[PDB]
């Protein structure tokens, strides 16, 4: 039981200077954004995209740095680097529904932006409530593979 | 205090208070499982019980979790079972392998599949026409807030004639001491007589109830109206059936000792003559000579019995509920006033765990005066291997 | 399951000036006396009795004030008004019994006093339970109707 | 399921100055003695006995004012009034059985004391465990009816 | 299911001055000794024994007052008068059992002492686990009836 | 389900000056030693033995006084009174099972000492786990009857 | 199910001066050493052995004073009094199991020492898990009987 | 279900001066090392080995709880008295499992060291998951018997 | 369900001076490293390897002590002592799985290091869960045997 | 499974200057009034009515919000803005019924006020316990559609 949006924007060139900035974690699972980012890095590399990872920001106050502000600072870094595209996203659901089945429920949104203007060139959302015998990591991998697969890469 | 209020909510069946305590995560694992059972979610109760029975928790939480998990598994076992059964109805038996699987298909839906092949070896039957009987039975049970509702789909494919039956059952809980049960049956398998079991179906409308008259005493009754027909759709006679049983428990476990005493009565209006197509002469499978309508269905049957059961769990059950081995010794003495015959029966069984979380069970049963046996002794013989789905 | 006592006293006169004073709550249910008083006022009007209510007082410190002394103050009001009869009583049980059926149990004693002397002219007790699909207020109304109904009025 | 003692004493006179003094509550149920007093008032009136009631007085402290202390004060009052009999008793049990849908269990003793001497003239005990659909008030009413019913009045 | 000891002593005289002093509560049920004495007084009344009750005395904190102390003072009071016999005893068990049945379990010892010497003239112990639908007070009444019944009086 | 040790000592004399000191409560049940003593006094009376009970030693702080300290202070009293024998014992088990049946479980040791020297003349131990419908007091009575019944008194 | 160790030592002498030193409690059941001591005194008496018990020397804070040190004081005492043998040991298991059977489980070690030298002349350990219908004291008595029963005395 | 390691070492002399150092309790069951040592003393005695127990020392500080510290403090003791062999070891598992069966699980490792050098001469580990009807002490006794049984003694 | 890695390294020499360094407990079971070390010492002795044990020096506060640091200290000890090989490792899982199965799950990694360079000469890991009838110690012993058995010493 | 009240008033005018003051929340669901407000705004638009929303006011302590006074203040706002009609109402029930198959129960009362004088021109109540597989928002939407649907507009 999965659901994916179909973005109608134009194709984006694969051979460009891509970048990856941290994902926004709106799901209540801690560190879900980092896990989604790792799996998305693996999935993008499977499709031939090798984004430059944002630098590790020395955050003195983790609570102070809102995920949105971290994303904005990473966008500033990407602008400083003159990257053509920047891949980001968000995590809306990262949890096991539990009960008895314990099926994983994963929901993530994928966005590709133009760093110079900050415009959203691509926007897609995917959700999956996987099988009972499925892992959360596997469900997230499937969702991100579907989302990155839907990108119309030249 | 706070724990005192939690205990008060658990004792008084305060559904709102239990819901609040459960959502805010202020209950212990055993208390959580208890609240889940009280609120009607049995599957989530089993899941939370089995997922918390480990070293991480404290003493008596593990004990209550183990006991609750065992009782839930007794009510709704999860697992697979392979076995072979012999049931002698008296001058007629039915052997063959069986396969039973059951699991919670979701939090509130319980599935029970029971497949089985078999053959009839009886003097009064033309077993050649009655080839291998392939039986498949699916029972979807929906749990409800005040009981449950179940729908059964059973079929029996055979060379003679296929049977497709459907049954719906709704169990009500009026209180902790009272339960009621209404069910409708359509073209279902019979057990009144070996001949009826082999050549008959049943459409029945049934009512029943179970009442707890004391902590150790339970009263069970059942009222039924049954219609009996051959598998080809020819009437054999309708009737009503009444049952009433009183069970007194001496020990709840270690071993569980229970005494039962009850009365069973059936009155049936049989047809004038058995259908000719069933007779072996007219290309039928009833090899009995004469073939009087009483043989398929007795117009009047009655019995009052006293019984005693000693058991450690339930050998032959889908899930073993006791440590490492189970056994049962059940004895019944009966007085059939309709037949002027004293019925004596014993049911024996033993189970043992072989590889872990499993049970190899052997079960034996003897009954001197089976219903419809006509003086011939009945009995039961079975071997099963059961494995449990769960952590 | 219900049970009622039957008084052997002589009938009372409907035409006289009836009064009503608060009921004693010996059940542990909060404010059950007031609920019983309201339902008793409704039930009495069905028969034809229109008692005058005891005027309330400021709370002040009602914690020190017990049911019996408050009822005595109400009786002082009743004798000051020159009332022939005063309907009163007590609540012994007002609760849903513990169990899976939500069964209400009501126990109410109904007394009729003479303010001039204080002697009891009528005293009956009624109890009801076992009706699982019934409201606590409905059981109380039925018990009060039976008790008020048995009150022989000429 | 009930049991009652059968006294061998001489009958008492109905046409006498009766009195009622508070019941000792040796059950652990709060205010069970007062409920028993009200139901005993109702049951006595059913048999034609109208006992004058002890004058209540609010307790300065619950701990200081014991049950037997208050009963002794009531007996002093009855002695002052020159009553022939003082009907009294105690509550030994006022509770439902533990668990769900437990039946009511009431145990009450009834005594008739001579106010002058203070000697016991009558002493009967009754106990009842009722039906599961029965109220505590109804069971207490039945027990008190049987105890007062067996009281030999002439 | 009950158990009773059979005293091997001489019968005591019915036509004598009997006394009653409080029972000792070694059961953990609060105020079980008082309930036992209240039921015992009614049970003795069946057999025509009317013991004079010990007088009530003031005290401070009842929790700090030893039961044996009160029994000793009551024996002193009995010796002060010409009481030929004093009935006493103790409550060993007064509770509903633990388990799915929850039947009443009562255990009481009955002793008769010579007040002048304090010598025990009679000593019997009774115990009962009654029917699950039986009340605790009823079971105690049955036990005390059997113990007092076995107290053959010539 | 019970077990008893059989003594291999010489029979004792019934016609002797018997005493009875406290039983030591090594079980976890409070006041189990006193309950066992009361039932033992009843059981010995069945066997024609009337022992002199130890006096009520006045104590302010019972916690400071050990149980077997009390036994020693009672044995000295037995020594002063020149009693021939003295019955001593301990309670090892006094509880219902923590199961569904809650069967009573009782274990008691009985010792007969020579008051002057303090030598042990008799020593028997008895344990019982009774039926589901059995009281703790009844099981203790059966155990003590078996222990006392094996004394082989002369 | 039970298991016992078979000592390979020489028979001891029944006609000797036996002592009895307190048993160590390595189980988590409080006062299990004392219960074992009492049942062992009863069990040895059944085999014609009458040990001399150990004097008090009353201890201070029980939870602070180590068991081994009290035992050492007891061996010192036995050394002064010129005892031939001292029976001692330890309790390893004393509990009802927490499984679905709830059977009693007891494990005890029995040791016979020479008081002066301290050499271990005998050392046997026994364990038993009894029936669900069996008591903890009964299982302890059975284990102690088997250990003492295998003791080789001359 | 059991598992034992079989050693390839040289047989050790039967007739020799053996010691017995306390065992290390690496299991989380408290005091399991002492129970293992007692059952090991019994089991060794079954094979004709009578080791000299290490003298205990006072424990007034919380730093004297480390089993390694005690074991070294006893190894030096064994060195002073010039023992040939010293049996020691550790307790790996000592508990009833929490599954349905709740069988006893015991894991014990046994070592024989040369006291002067401290070299390990023997080293075996045994584990058992016993019967659900078997006790923990009995399972430990079986494991220790098989470990000591396979010990090569001449 | 078991899985073991198969190294492709050249074999080590049995005829060499081995050492044993503590295992790193990355499982959350306390003291699992020492338990694994004891069972590993027993398993190595079965193979004919007699490692020299690290000397156990005392540490500071036991709550906060890193395993890698102790391992490094023992490596420097072994380097000082001219040990050809040092056996060490880690525990990844040491627990019973949750549920009614009581299923042990053990995960252990075995490493052999050259003390001079500190280079890893061997590294294998094993796991075992699916055997509910065995104990945790037994499972650890089987895993360690399989790892040591695959060491292919020459 | 719903119930709605049918107003007897005259229809109002669809074409007019409507308003929407906030709804009262007498249910215990926090912010149920706001959810009802949004769904009612959507439901009115479906019928052609497009009310002017009231302006948000600054808020201090959110726990001290008094819905009545804020609604009144919005009513003055409507009066100064010269609005013909104002739609308002209350939320009586907004919750899921407890237990398995807990259906959504929503109860809303809708009122159309005249801001010139505050007179209520329309007042209806709706309540619905929806299907078990229904959402609270959907039940509220259906109830409000029925309420606004029956609001006759010409
Ligand atoms: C006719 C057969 C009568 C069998 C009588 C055996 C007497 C002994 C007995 O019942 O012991 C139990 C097991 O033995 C049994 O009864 C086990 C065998 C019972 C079935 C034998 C026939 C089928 C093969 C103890 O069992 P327990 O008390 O440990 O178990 C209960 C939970 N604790
Ligand atoms: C060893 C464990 C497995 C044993 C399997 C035995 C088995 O399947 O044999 C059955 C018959 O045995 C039997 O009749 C077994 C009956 C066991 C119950 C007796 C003890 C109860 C107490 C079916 O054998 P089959 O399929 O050849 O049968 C001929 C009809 N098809
Ligand atoms: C066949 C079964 C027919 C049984 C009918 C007779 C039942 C009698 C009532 C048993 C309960 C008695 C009871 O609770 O009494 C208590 C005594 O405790 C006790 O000591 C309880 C003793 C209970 C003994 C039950 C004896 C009858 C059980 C049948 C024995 C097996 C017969 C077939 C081989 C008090
Ligand atoms: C005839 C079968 C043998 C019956 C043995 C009864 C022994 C009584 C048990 C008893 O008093 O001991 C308790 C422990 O034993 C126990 O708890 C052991 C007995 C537990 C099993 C109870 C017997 C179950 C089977 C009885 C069926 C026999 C009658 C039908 C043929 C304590």
């Amino acid at each position: 039981c999965s659901s994916f949006t179909s973005e109608s924007a134009t194709p984006l060139a694969r051979g460009a200077q891509w970048g990856l900035v941290p994902l926004l974690n709106y799901s209540q699972a801690p560190q879900a954004g980092e896990r989604a980012e790792q799996i998305l890095l693996s999935v993008l590399a499977e499709e031939g995209v090798r984004p430059r990872l944002y630098p590790a920001q020395p955050q003195g106050d983790l609570q102070l740095v809102d995920d949105r502000e971290r994303q904005q600072r990473a966008l500033d870094w990407a602008r400083q680097q003159k990257l053509a595209y920047v891949v980001t996203g968000s995590v809306e659901e990262w949890q096991y529904k539990n009960g008895l089945d314990g099926e994983p429920a994963v929901g993530v949104s994928l966005q590709v932006l133009e760093p110079a203007s900050g415009r959203v060139l691509w926007s897609t959302s995917g959700a999956r409530a996987g099988w009972s015998r499925e892992s959360l990591a596997g469900a997230a991998q499937k969702v991100l593979r579907e989302l990155v697969g839907d990108l119309r890469l030249e | 205090g706070r724990n005192e209020e939690i205990q008060a909510a658990l004792r008084s069946q305060n559904r709102a208070a239990l819901q609040r305590l459960l959502e805010r995560g202020e209950l212990d694992p055993a208390q959580r499982v208890e609240a889940l059972v009280r609120l009607g979610h049995g599957g989530e109760a089993l899941g939370e019980a089995l997922g918390a029975l480990g070293d991480g928790h404290s003493r008596d939480n593990r004990e209550q979790l183990r006991r609750q998990a065992a009782e839930i598994l007794e009510r709704t076992p999860q697992g697979l079972q392979l076995g072979w059964n012999k049931r002698d109805f008296g001058g007629l038996d039915f052997k063959g392998p069986t396969l039973r699987a059951a699991r919670h298909l979701g939090d509130d839906w319980y599935a029970d599949l029971e497949l089985g092949s078999g053959r009839y070896h009886g003097d009064a039957l033309d077993s050649s026409l009655l080839g291998s009987e392939r039986n498949a039975r699916l029972t979807l049970r929906r749990e409800l807030a005040d009981g449950f509702a179940a729908a059964t789909l059973d079929g029996s494919w055979r060379d003679d004639e296929d049977r497709h039956g459907l049954g719906v059952l709704r169990n009500w809980r009026l209180s902790s001491r009272d339960e009621l049960e209404a069910g409708l049956d359509w073209h279902r398998e019979t057990d009144e007589t070996g001949l009826m079991r082999a050549l008959g179906m049943r459409d029945s409308l049934r009512l029943g109830g179970r009442h707890t008259l004391s902590g150790r005493d339970q009263l069970s009754w059942s009222l039924a109206h049954n219609r009996f027909s051959t598998r080809q759709g020819d009437d054999l006679g309708n009737g009503e059936a009444l049952s009433l049983e009183w069970a007194h428990t001496l020990f709840f476990d270690g071993p569980a000792w229970q005494l039962r005493g009850g009365i069973d009565y059936q009155r049936n209006r049989l047809e004038n003559r058995v259908p000719d197509d069933l007779l072996a002469a007219h290309g039928g499978a009833l090899a009995l000579d004469g073939a009087r309508s009483q043989d398929l269905l007795q117009d009047r049957y009655g019995q009052v019995y006293l019984g005693s059961t000693w058991r450690r769990g339930f050998p032959g059950a889908l899930n073993r509920s006791r440590p490492q081995y189970t056994w049962i010794v059940d004895t019944l003495a009966g007085w059939q006033w309709t037949e002027k015959e004293f019925n004596y029966g014993i049911d024996l069984g033993i189970g043992m765990e072989l590889l872990g979380d499993d049970e190899l069970a052997f079960t034996f049963g003897y009954q001197s005066a089976p219903q419809g046996g006509g003086g011939d002794a009945g009995g039961t013989l079975g071997v099963t291997y059961s494995t449990r789905f769960g952590r």
